């Protein structure tokens, strides 16, 4: 239906996509043009909405980078589970991670230089490394 | 728990064959085992050392038993310069007849390996003379390992 | 005799490599720089560059010249 | 007139200003050295023109003039060879008595006692015995004097100067425009009709007028002094009519169509000349004449300026079937817009052609007295085999480079390249299966034979006196080639080569060439060859196909052609680039060619090369121990390496001592390579940090900070030293084993 | 004397080696006409071999049971000629080299293009420095006692020092 | 301390530890590492400058 | 999953976020830097451990650091 015109390749997803998380990428193409598949050789993107399926988030983000840096197209990425659940992944709040977005909260932030971590001997026999 | 390596939850959750490989290579690193304390570490090391001593003594008892049961120790102590000490017999169904004839040496009457460990000279020096002495030593070592 | 000598020399090499490996492990996960302040062991790390550089010089000297003499004879 | 000459006058100014600014070509290196890595980069990107300019015209002008420079270097090398033959060689003495005199054209100054390397080759001469077969080549040309060699060297020097001047002129004075380069039809017409067509025609003329009569007189026993000069064979026709009484008729038969009258010196007898042990010169003359005709004909196939001809673009677009979508649509643009694609094809073809040359030259010795020169035959075979392997792997590497850089999916929609990339997984999986099958079966035959021989169960091995694996197909082909003369090649008097079957051609009591029988050992070794070739193809094809992307790295193309890794993520991502695939393929190519050379050497020493008695009895070098000893790994270790390595190890104190020294040096370099191959960059960087502290403590500190070799450079150095050590070891081994004779 | 070594002057094995070398060279030259360039080269080789063996006999080297000269390197002055004298020369030459190099490093180092002056040597300055190395020991000692030879502890290091 | 003043580095993890670098800019607008310093030698990454806090610099 | 940590030495240039292939990193408002932004690793379950973020870091020592740990299907770079 909305999938880009592709002749098929042996590099698509495999059984884990059916049994584990699969990924989908949607975008809008102003015109019809040829882009390189992360798996196969080449595919034609439809005018308007294009929906594509992949087995790894890295493939989706590589294709998104290709679109952004070559055809200046905005894109969205979702994760589909076998149970039917769908989760929105790449634009987490409608703005790319490079751009600052008020409301985000820091995660994994340490308030001291990297060289002030505790020694391994200090954290020993506890299920933790120096960074944690 | 939940998979092969209990001592590593991270490896237990690993879905690849890596879980197996590292499960072998992290076994004896008691420090890194989940929920490990100093006291349990020391006690496990102590028990492991007991096991290793048992292994060593069983290895020695095996050497003694094989020399006593299949060796030519008595013939060797009679004439220790010309005969070659025997290690153990060779029961290999893959051998061909010429191989069986070729590996028959020393005392003969069976295929045999010529011991290069020097255990014959050592046992002769320390005073052993008969296969009975070797057998008694091996039985004592088996009991010690138990 | 040959078997015994080779056997024990190889085991000695293995044991020495293991000793140094476990010393590296000790430094990684057992050393406490606060408890060894100005200690002999801490001073070992204090001038590690000198130790490593002079060891490298000795190794290069021996290798260069021994190999040179062997090739000269050849 | 679509095909036309276009040039730019004074394209580049000639000055030394750039010569004092190393790294000027690349934008990154032009800023000067901050660390020592810069230095290495300057020698690594020197000839990477595509990465220096974004314009194809500039890259094309650089390639053209670099090719001119290479031609100048080759001509200088030829000049040196010919000059050392004329002034420092015993060519005349060898001419007089080729069998006994050992060729030699190199002399060593006595400075440290190295004059021992001046062997007692013969002819009142002392020098290093050469194995380049130059003496046989010169004799085939009817040189017969050192003045001719001297003038050949002078001409080569002048040609080298002309090539240098042409390179300079075609870069800095008259640089052809890009449209000039993109003429595949015209270029092919000119390279086929003239370079290869008229080249063959001119060489055939030389042979008919110079080489043929001179070599015929030499075979008759005429001393070189009494042989008239070659120009004397061009002025008085009768002087040639005595040798070939068909010139008397002249050129009138040629134009009248009665070519049969030339059968005197244009023959099809084949086989080998019994006297010199080489191919008949008349056969080679007819061969080159026919090739000249064919090349001239084939050079008119492509359309250049007059309507008639073939347009390769239409030709490719026309070939498309149901299984391949768009067929060969877009390949012409690929091969006329990217030098890497063309270089890949050309290198693959040159390498395969070099290997074919190596195979054909030993089977049918083309030059006089080259067959019995066992040292020359072996050296030429191994040299050209190595060159062929290197060229094949280079073709693979440049195909990968094209895929990474010059591949454009927009212009390659659903064509052959697209479809190959789209079933690359199936291709690689099946190649992997066939490689494993070949390896298992072929090498397990050897392991099984070794195990059975060790267990005393000789009746259970894969040997002639045991379970037999006869190469029935090869034997059938040999029989057909044997029966060809008179039935399928009625006008050919003798078989193409005596390898297939026939008499034993021996010259001067030495077996020049004899039939080669194929047994179970030949079967096993041939399947070993196939296994190694399939594995090398696996590695290189996998590097080419997965050069742009993979299930690990969907965006590998952005990382470039050669990069160390993509980090320790996803498990580990070491050696994931196509350059690393070439790095491994070089090892596997070296292994396969080592096996090929060992097979050739042992088979020829044990089954072909040897001596004959007046009765006709044959005595080979190793007594035919190949059949019953080439079927186990221990047999190769003992009867080939250990047994034939006696010459090298015992060469000290003789003229071959240099070969023993090089044997040891090659072993040393091979072992040295393992230091780079096994170790990683971090250790060396930290060691260099300590050494830099030591230097700094004495206020010695280079402004160019030292750096450990990059990961890619570490691998490249390790591979280069590994190959040098292996090649040198086998070089010394073969040359000392085949010069003690 | 030293370790049961008999001087090569009275070593029968040494003379046997000399005779073997000469006789093998003579056997090699017997297959060339007198006066032929190969014959002259082989005769010159024979003469050079004889001179080498005579020089070794006259030098005072110590032979072994194998007849080859052996070197004594325990500091014995009577055998300094073997190792001590050449060693000094080496330590001089290399010393010179090293010193000169260091000076160049510390001369072009005080420039903005210090790196650019290492790939491209300032040949005039380079030769100026190179001509000064014959007094490298004195200059080195003067710098050592003047504190200009070694850098202070205030220099680059690593996290654990 | 001031623009263009030489400062000895004191950051233990820094590639230019115990080395002299020239101050390029100082941020008076708060910030934890406001003092930008530039060194002659390039680190392994090719950069030759870093931000330090005034506590991690010895003045001269 | 791997552990990604950002230290306060960060100068908020965004290069680490751009280099990330799995969209693990992002920019969040901050006040300890001139740019007013700092890197964060809210979703490290998608981190593969390629350490591209560390390679693309101007700060003397890697204000962004990656420590490899337990391996899952996502972090192991497996399409299967
Ligand atoms: C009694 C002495 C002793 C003791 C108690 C230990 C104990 C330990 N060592 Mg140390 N070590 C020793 C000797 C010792 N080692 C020696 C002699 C060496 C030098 C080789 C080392 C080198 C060493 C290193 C380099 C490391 C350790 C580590 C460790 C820890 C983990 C070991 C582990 O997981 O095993 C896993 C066990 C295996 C993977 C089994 C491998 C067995 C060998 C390699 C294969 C043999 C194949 C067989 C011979 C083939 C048959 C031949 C046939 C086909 C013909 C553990 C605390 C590791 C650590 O991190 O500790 C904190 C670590 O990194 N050790
Ligand atoms: C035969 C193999 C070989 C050789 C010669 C070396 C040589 C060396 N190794 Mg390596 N190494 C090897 C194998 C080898 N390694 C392997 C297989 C491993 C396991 C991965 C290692 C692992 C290793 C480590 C981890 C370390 C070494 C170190 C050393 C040095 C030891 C000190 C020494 O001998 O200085 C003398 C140097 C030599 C003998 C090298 C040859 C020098 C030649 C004779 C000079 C030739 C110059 C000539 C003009 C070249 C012209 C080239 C031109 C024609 C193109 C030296 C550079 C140590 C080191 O760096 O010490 C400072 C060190 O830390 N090596
Ligand atoms: C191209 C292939 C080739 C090769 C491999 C050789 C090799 C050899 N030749 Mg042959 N030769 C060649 C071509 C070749 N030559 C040609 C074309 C001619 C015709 C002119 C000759 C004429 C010739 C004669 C007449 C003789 C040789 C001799 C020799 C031997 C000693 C050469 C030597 O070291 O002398 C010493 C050479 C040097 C010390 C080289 C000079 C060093 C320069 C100055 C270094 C400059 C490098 C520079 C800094 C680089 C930057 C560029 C700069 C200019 C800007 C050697 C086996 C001699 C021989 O065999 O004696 C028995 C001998 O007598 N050759
Ligand atoms: C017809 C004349 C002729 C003659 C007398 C020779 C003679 C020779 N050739 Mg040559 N050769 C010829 C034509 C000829 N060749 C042509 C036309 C080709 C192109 C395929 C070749 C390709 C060739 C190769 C690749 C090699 C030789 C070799 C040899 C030598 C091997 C010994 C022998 O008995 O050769 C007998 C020769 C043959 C049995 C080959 C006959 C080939 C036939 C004529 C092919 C005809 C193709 C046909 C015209 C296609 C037309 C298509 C077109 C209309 C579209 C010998 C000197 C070998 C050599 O010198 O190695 C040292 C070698 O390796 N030949
Ligand atoms: C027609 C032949 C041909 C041509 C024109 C090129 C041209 C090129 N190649 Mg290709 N290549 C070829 C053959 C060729 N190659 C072959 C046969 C192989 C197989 C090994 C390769 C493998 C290859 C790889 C893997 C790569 C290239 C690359 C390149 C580019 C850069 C080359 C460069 O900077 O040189 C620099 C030259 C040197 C640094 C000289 C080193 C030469 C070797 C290592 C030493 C030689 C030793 C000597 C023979 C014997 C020493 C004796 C000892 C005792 C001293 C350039 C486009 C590189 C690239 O990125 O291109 C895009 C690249 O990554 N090529
Ligand atoms: C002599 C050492 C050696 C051996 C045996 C192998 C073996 C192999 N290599 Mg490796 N390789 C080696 C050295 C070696 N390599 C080195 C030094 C390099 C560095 C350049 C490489 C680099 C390399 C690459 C880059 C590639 C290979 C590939 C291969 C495979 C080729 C397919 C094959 O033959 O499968 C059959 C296996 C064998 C012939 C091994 C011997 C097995 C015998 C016959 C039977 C063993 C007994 C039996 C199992 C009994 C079972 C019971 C027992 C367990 C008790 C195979 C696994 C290729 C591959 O994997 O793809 C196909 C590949 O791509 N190798
Ligand atoms: C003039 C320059 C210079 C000076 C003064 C020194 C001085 C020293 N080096 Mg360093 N070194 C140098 C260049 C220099 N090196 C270069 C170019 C290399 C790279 C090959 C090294 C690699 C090196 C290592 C790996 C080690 C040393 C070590 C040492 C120390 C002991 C001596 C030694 O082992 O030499 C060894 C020298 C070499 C291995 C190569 C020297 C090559 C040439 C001869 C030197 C450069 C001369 C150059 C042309 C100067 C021209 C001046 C002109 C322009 C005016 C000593 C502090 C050792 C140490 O730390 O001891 C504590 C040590 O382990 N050096
Ligand atoms: C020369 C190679 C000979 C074997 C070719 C096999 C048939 C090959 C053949 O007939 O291909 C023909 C087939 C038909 O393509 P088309 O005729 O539609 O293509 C028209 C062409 O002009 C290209 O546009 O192409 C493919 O399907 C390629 C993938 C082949 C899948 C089968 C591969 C099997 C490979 C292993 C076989 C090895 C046999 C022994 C080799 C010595
Ligand atoms: C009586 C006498 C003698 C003797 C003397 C002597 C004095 C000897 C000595 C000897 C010795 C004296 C030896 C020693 C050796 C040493 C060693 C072998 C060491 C080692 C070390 C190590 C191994 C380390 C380790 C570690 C690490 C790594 C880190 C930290 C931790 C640790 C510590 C663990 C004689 C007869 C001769 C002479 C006369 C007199
Ligand atoms: C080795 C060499 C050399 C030399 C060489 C030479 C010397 C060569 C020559 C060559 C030659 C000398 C060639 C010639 C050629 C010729 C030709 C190729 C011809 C052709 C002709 C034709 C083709 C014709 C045609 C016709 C006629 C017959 C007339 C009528 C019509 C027509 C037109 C059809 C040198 C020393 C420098 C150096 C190194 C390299
Ligand atoms: C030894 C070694 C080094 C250190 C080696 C270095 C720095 C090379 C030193 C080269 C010297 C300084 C040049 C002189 C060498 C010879 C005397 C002759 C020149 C040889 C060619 C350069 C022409 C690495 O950096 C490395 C990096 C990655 C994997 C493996 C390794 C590795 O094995
Ligand atoms: S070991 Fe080296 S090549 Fe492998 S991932 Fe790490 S840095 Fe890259
Ligand atoms: S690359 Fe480094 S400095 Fe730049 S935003 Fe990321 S963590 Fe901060």
């Amino acid at each position: 239906p909305y999938s880009p015109i592709f002749g098929g390749s042996t590099g698509g997803w495999l059984r884990a996509a059916e049994v584990e998380e699969k990924y989908a990428i949607t975008w809008t193409s102003p015109k019809e043009q040829i882009f390189e598949m992360p798996t196969g050789g080449a595919a034609v993107m439809l005018i308007g909405e294009n929906l594509l399926y992949l087995a790894r988030k890295e493939q989706c983000l590589a294709l998104g980078t290709q679109l952004k840096s070559f055809k200046i197209s905005d894109y969205k990425i979702y994760r589909i589970f076998p149970s039917g659940e769908v989760q929105f992944l790449h634009p987490k709040d409608g703005v790319f991670p490079e751009k600052v977005n008020p409301g985000r909260l820091p995660v994994g932030n340490r308030s001291f230089s990297i060289g002030k971590n505790p020694n391994p001997v200090s954290v020993k026999f506890s299920g933790q490394g120096t960074y944690e | 728990a939940t998979k092969f390596p209990k001592f590593s939850q991270a490896l237990a959750q690993d879905p690849t064959t890596r879980r197996i490989w590292f499960g072998i290579a992290t076994a004896h690193d008691f420090e890194t085992h989940d929920g490990m304390t100093e006291e349990k570490l020391y006690q496990k090391i102590f028990a492991s050392h007991f096991g290793h001593l048992a292994i060593i003594f069983l290895w020695t008892s095996g050497n003694l038993f094989h020399v006593a049961w299949q060796g030519n120790f008595e013939q060797w102590v009679l004439n220790p310069l010309k005969v070659k000490p025997i290690a153990h017999t060779i029961w290999d169904p893959h051998f061909g007849e010429p191989a069986i004839k070729a590996f028959t040496k020393g005392g003969a009457f069976y295929p045999v390996n010529i011991a290069y460990s020097g255990v014959y000279h050592w046992w002769y020096t320390i005073g052993m003379r008969t296969n009975n002495d070797l057998y008694l030593g091996s039985i004592g070592l088996i009991i010690l390992s138990g | 005799q040959a078997a015994l000598y080779t056997h024990h020399q190889y085991i000695a090499g293995f044991l020495m490599v293991g000793a140094f490996a476990h010393g590296a492990i000790f430094f990684v996960r057992d050393y406490d720089p606060e408890a060894n302040k100005n200690n002999v062991l801490a001073r070992m790390l204090e001038h590690k560059e000198a130790i490593i550089s002079h060891l490298s010089w000795v190794s290069l000297f021996l290798g260069f010249h021994t190999l040179g003499l062997y090739i000269h004879n050849d | 007139t679509k095909v036309k000459i276009l040039v730019e006058r004074d394209a580049t100014a000639t000055s030394f200003e750039k010569w004092a600014k190393p790294g000027h070509f690349s934008r990154t290196l032009a800023k000067g050295p901050k660390t020592t890595t810069w230095i290495w980069n300057l020698h690594a990107d020197a000839h990477d023109f595509d990465s220096q300019t974004n314009s194809l015209e500039d890259v094309s002008r650089k390639i053209f003039s670099a090719h001119f420079g290479q031609l100048a270097v080759i001509f200088l090398w030829l000049s040196g060879m010919h000059f050392h033959g004329a002034y420092f060689s015993n060519y005349l003495a060898w001419l007089n008595n080729p069998t006994s005199i050992k060729p030699s054209a190199q002399v060593v100054w006595p400075i440290v006692g190295q004059e021992i390397l001046n062997a007692d080759v013969g002819g009142n001469f002392q020098g290093v015995q050469i194995t380049s077969g130059f003496f046989q080549l010169w004799r085939a040309e009817g040189i017969t004097s050192e003045i001719q060699l001297y003038w050949t060297a002078i001409g080569a020097l002048v040609m080298s100067g002309l090539m240098l001047f042409a390179g300079w002129f075609h870069y800095h004075k008259a640089a052809p425009k890009l449209e000039w380069f993109q003429n595949a039809e015209s270029m092919l017409n000119h390279h086929l009709s003239i370079l290869l067509g008229l080249g063959c025609l001119s060489w055939a003329g030389h042979q008919i007028h110079v080489a043929l009569p001179i070599n015929k007189l030499l075979d008759a026993g005429v001393a070189p002094q009494e042989i008239p000069l070659p120009h004397e064979f061009l002025v008085n026709r009768d002087l040639i009519a005595q040798l070939y009484p068909s010139f008397s008729k002249g050129l009138v038969p040629f134009f009248s169509g009665n070519w049969s009258e030339y059968s005197d010196f244009l023959t099809f007898k084949g086989g080998v000349n019994p006297v010199t042990g080489g191919l008949w010169l008349t056969d080679t003359a007819h061969h080159h004449l026919a090739l000249a005709v064919l090349f001239i004909f084939a050079g008119h196939m492509y359309r250049t300026n007059w309507g008639i001809g073939h347009s390769m673009k239409e030709m490719l677009e026309a070939h498309k079937g149901p299984f391949t979508g768009e067929g060969h649509a877009g390949l012409y643009e690929i091969l006329t817009t990217s030098w890497h694609a063309q270089l890949a094809i050309n290198l693959a073809m040159i390498g395969s052609l070099s290997i074919i040359v190596a195979h054909h030259m030993y089977a049918m010795p083309p030059y006089p007295y080259i067959a019995t020169d066992y040292a020359t035959q072996l050296s030429l075979f191994t040299h050209h085999v190595w060159i062929g392997g290197f060229c094949i792997v280079g073709g693979a590497a440049h195909g990968a480079i094209f895929m990474v850089r010059d591949y454009n999916p927009a212009k390659n929609y659903n064509n052959l390249l697209d479809r190959v990339i789209r079933h690359r997984d199936s291709i690689i999986s099946h190649l992997n299966w066939v490689s494993i099958f070949l390896g298992f079966h072929s090498f397990g035959l050897y392991i099984h034979n070794d195990t059975m021989r060790a267990l005393g169960r000789s009746q259970d091995m894969f040997s002639d006196t045991a379970i037999q694996l006869q190469p029935i197909f090869a034997q059938w082909i040999q029989n057909l080639h044997l029966l060809a003369p008179g039935n399928t090649a009625p006008n050919a008097l003798t078989t193409a080569s005596y390898v297939f079957g026939g008499d034993v051609v021996s010259v001067g009591s030495k077996i020049a060439i004899m039939p080669i029988k194929l047994g179970t050992a030949d079967f096993m070794v041939h399947h070993i060859h196939a296994f190694t070739i399939h594995v090398t193809a696996l590695i290189l094809l996998k590097g080419v196909l997965y050069a742009r992307s993979s299930k690990l790295i969907p965006d590998k193309a952005n990382l470039g052609f050669r990069f160390p890794c993509d980090g320790p993520g996803r498990g580990g991502t070491c050696q994931v680039s196509a350059w690393d695939h070439v790095f491994l393929g070089l090892f596997w190519m070296y292994n396969s060619l080592s096996i090929v050379l060992f097979h050739f050497s042992w088979k020829m020493q044990s089954d072909v090369w040897g001596s004959v008695t007046p009765t006709g009895a044959v005595s080979h070098i190793t007594g035919g121990n190949f059949a019953q000893s080439a079927i186990t790994i221990n047999g190769w270790l003992r009867d080939f390496l250990w047994s034939q390595a006696s010459q090298v190890i015992q060469s000290y104190g003789s003229a071959l001592s240099a070969y023993g020294l090089i044997f040891l040096g090659a072993h040393f370099i091979w072992a040295f390579s393992l230091m780079f191959l096994f170790s990683g960059r971090g250790y060396w960087q930290e060691l260099i940090e300590s050494i830099v502290w030591a230097h700094n403590k004495i206020k010695v500190a280079p402004a160019i900070q030292p750096r450990a070799l990059s990961i890619t450079q570490g691998r490249a150095v390790g591979l280069a030293h590994y190959l040098l050590g292996g090649i040198g070891t086998t070089w010394a081994f073969f040359l000392a084993r085949i010069i003690s004779v | 004397d030293v370790a049961g070594l008999i001087p090569c002057n009275e070593s029968p094995v040494f003379t046997k080696r000399l005779n073997a070398s000469v006789v093998k060279l003579e056997n090699r030259v017997k297959k060339y006409e007198a006066g032929s360039p190969p014959a002259l080269a082989l005769e010159q080789q024979i003469e050079r071999t004889k001179q080498r063996f005579d020089r070794y006999s006259k030098s005072g080297l110590l032979c072994g049971k194998d007849g080859l000269p052996h070197l004594i390197t325990d500091g014995r002055w009577s055998h300094s000629i073997e190792f001590v004298i050449p060693g000094l020369m080496f330590l001089y030459i290399t010393g010179w080299i090293g010193w000169v190099g260091r000076k160049y490093i510390r001369t072009v180092g005080g420039d903005t293009n210090a790196t650019e002056k290492e790939i491209i040597i300032d040949v005039p300055l380079a030769l100026k420095i190179m001509s000064t190395g014959f007094i490298w020991p004195i200059s080195a000692w003067q710098e050592y006692i003047s504190g200009t030879l070694l850098a202070d502890v205030s220099e680059i290091t690593v996290s654990p020092r | 301390m001031d623009k263009g003043s030489k400062v000895r580095n004191l950051r233990k993890e820094s590639y230019w530890f115990n080395e002299i670098g020239t101050v390029v800019t100082i941020d008076k607008s708060g910030i934890k590492y406001p003092a930008l310093v530039r060194f002659t030698k390039v680190n392994y990454s090719g950069t030759n400058s870093t931000n330090f806090s005034l506590d991690e610099l010895q003045e001269v | 999953s791997h552990a990604v940590k950002i230290y306060d030495t960060c100068i908020g240039c965004t290069q680490c976020v751009r280099a990330c292939p799995t969209d693990v990193l992002e920019m969040v408002p901050w006040d300890g830097c001139k740019a007013g932004q700092i890197a964060s690793a809210p979703r490290t379950e998608d981190c593969v451990g390629c350490k591209r973020c560390e390679s693309a870091c101007p700060t003397d020592f890697l204000s962004v650091r990656v420590y490899l740990g337990g391996e899952t299907t996502r972090s192991m770079g497996l399409a299967y």
